[PDB]
């Protein structure tokens, strides 16, 4: 429906407004003002009916975000890129069978190794502008302004927070399901049951087992056995927030003697599994909404005619877009039943951050600052360690 | 109001409004 | 000497709970003997038999 | 993973006791799920039935 | 508030145990109120006749 | 890509939402000095009486300002916040374990669990929140604030 | 557990002796002495059912 009234005419005449004042190499430069009115709107006092509203303050809600993990932040200083390390395989004795001939001490056996070489990893940017000329339209004060000034950094120093935060969870659900081949995976069938499987395989870390890590995808480790056990104060579980939460909700407390018998210390958990996409069939970008779609995040950099390659994430719910399905695929659990065990020192996280903010830029013919942040993050996982994936499969 | 580290690089002091110093010639 | 509920949990793959004891279905409201019966649902199931052999 | 009994309480007005739950009821021993059950008044009531329909 | 379950017990001379519990029988899985119910094998006889009244 | 890249325009997004005014609110009481005199045997039960009807008509508004308060609330709660804030429970046992599982929720990184889709800029986009726990309060009954404290605690 | 510590001939195996085939041989076990084996599985069903 339409409304016939004179003032939201008024307001419904976008073309006197100051947006076309900047879009356009010229305009007019005097103005001669409108016949205000406040009858019959949403803006009427009771006595004076004929003056502009007024706006007393705002506020600038802002929030903190934490990582939940920089404990792992250890910090290399930016040389070098390939890292790697390794071990040695085991070599089970012989028996003394002394009827072979005596001259095979002189044969030699040289110990073997099984390596695992990790790579480069990547930098992280992102932008932001000030500007002086639209920006100071609103904010009736310039306390207001400085505020925005000072909230708009602060967000953008915790959204890198939530981002790495996000994608080490991505990064090791992945982990989860496309590596971590077959004795290592535990179908559970109920809500209850993986709350008592876990503490089933807590304490199959710590026996001898030539199982349970991920030695034969290594270099030299395809063929052959490696033991490693854990301490019990390096294991790190994690799952959904809801299994944590029937866990302090009914094991231990509808049961009696908890003494010791509470691992959940070692519980990390979190809301969703998956908010995380990875790239399959190398596609390109070329619909307008698509990297519309993606200014709504940041991402100004990608262009239509952009490929995008098979190894990279995208964080957010991206799937939707109609150029992504089919080659957009989420990173999440199964089921919503998901108890990922593991041991730290197991996860390599390790960031560069010393020379993290830039110098700004001023453009003066658009009169804007402009601030860049820069950080190169890195992060693996080292697959020469005990881990049990509980899902349903 | 909440400063923090307010006063930042080049953007925080221009809205802290700078320099009128120059002004127009007949008055 | 004790019970259990569910208010879940269909009775399709339930492995080792309890014996003797009752699990709330999500729609039958089951009792788990050595062999999980089905004490609502076969009350349900009984009445709607007898109301289909009242021809 | 708890039970209940009244041995009285019948099941007319009773509003927040226990859900999956046993109520002991005056005459009919009933079953308090989500809505209440009347287990073995139904084992009576489907004898009836059987007996009614018995013609 | 409490339960109990015996696995045993064909309820013929039972004298002091509980009441209002469930006393898990050889076969029937019975029910105890001032008198035992037979709730699993009321289902069981209720489909049987519900089965013989086919006719 | 492109050298010249740099002198591309970022600019920050930001998500309102509008509020009206308040309602001011009035209350009138009027005391007489010569009939009054006829209805007591002191002057100081009189003066009593002055002092009485005033700080009950400061209680009055008090009782006024949370019940009203307590219903805006309850309007909120059916008129807005859509399906996806809106979980639900099936018995009065089952929200005991609702809100357990939903307190240790809030108090994670997600842009979930708000409503800033309805206001202006939050269509698209996201925003991420948590919260505190010595921030959140839950509203009840006191029905359920004893099935609280009588059968699960 | 406690079957053990009873005075009996049932739970040896002394009939796979060689001058022992055929006979009984009763012995005894003091809890100092008796150890369990069994798989993880079932010790964490001791671990939060049975404690």
């Amino acid at each position: 429906q339409s409304t016939k009234n004179e003032t939201a005419l008024l307001v419904a005449k976008s073309a006197k407004s100051a947006l076309q004042d900047f879009n356009h190499d010229y305009s007019k430069s005097w103005t001669f003002g409108d016949k205000w009115d406040n009858s019959n709107t949403m803006f009427e006092t009771f006595v004076n009916k004929y003056l502009f509203p007024k706006i007393n303050e705002t506020l600038l809600i802002d929030i903190a975000l934490g990582n939940r993990f920089n404990w792992l932040a250890k910090e290399q200083d930016f040389i070098g890129q390939y890292s790697e390390e390794y071990v040695i395989m085991d070599t089970v004795p012989i028996n003394m069978d002394l009827s072979k001939n005596e001259e095979l001490m002189l044969k030699r056996n040289y110990p073997r190794m099984a390596t695992k070489l990790y790579g480069n990893g990547i930098v992280k940017k992102q932008k932001f502008t000030l500007n002086n000329n639209d920006t100071r339209f609103n904010f009736q004060t310039l306390a207001d302004a400085t505020n925005y000034a000072l909230g708009v950094y602060k967000k953008k120093i915790s959204d890198i927070n939530v981002l790495e935060e996000k994608e080490m969870r991505a990064m090791l659900v992945d982990y989860s399901l496309n590596q971590l081949s077959e004795t290592n995976v535990r179908k559970a069938t109920s809500k209850e049951d993986l709350a008592s499987k876990v503490f089933e395989a807590i304490l199959n870390l710590q026996n001898n087992s030539a199982k349970y890590n991920e030695v034969h995808r290594a270099s030299g480790g395809a063929i052959g056995q490696y033991t490693t056990v854990s301490k019990l104060k390096d294991i790190v579980i994690l799952t959904t927030d809801s299994l944590k939460s029937y866990l302090l909700d009914t094991k231990i407390a509808n049961t009696f003697q908890i003494a010791g018998i509470d691992f959940t210390d070692h519980v990390i958990s979190f809301d969703d599994l998956g908010g995380v996409f990875k790239v399959t069939k190398e596609f390109k970008l070329q619909n307008q909404d698509s990297i519309d779609f993606l200014r709504a995040y940041g991402d100004y950099q990608s262009q239509l005619g952009d490929t995008i390659p098979v190894g990279a994430v995208f964080t957010y719910d991206v799937s939707k877009l109609k150029e992504f399905t089919g080659n957009v695929e989420e990173i999440k659990p199964k089921s919503d039943l998901y108890a990922f065990i593991l041991d730290i020192n197991s996860i390599k996280y390790k960031r560069y951050t010393k020379g993290m903010l830039k110098p700004p830029f001023h453009n003066p013919e658009f009169d804007e600052v402009t601030h860049w942040i820069h950080y190169y993050s890195f992060k693996a996982i080292s697959p020469f360690f005990n881990k049990i994936l509980i899902t349903d499969q | 109001m909440y400063e923090g580290n307010n006063m930042r690089s080049m953007m925080g002091t221009s809205y802290e409004d700078s320099r009128l110093n120059k002004r127009t010639e007949l008055n | 000497a004790a019970a259990a509920a569910a208010a879940a949990a269909a009775a399709a793959a339930a492995a080792a709970a309890a014996a003797a004891a009752a699990a709330a279905a999500a729609a039958a409201a089951a009792a788990a003997a050595a062999a999980a019966a089905a004490a609502a649902a076969a009350a349900a199931a009984a009445a709607a038999a007898a109301a289909a052999a009242a021809a």
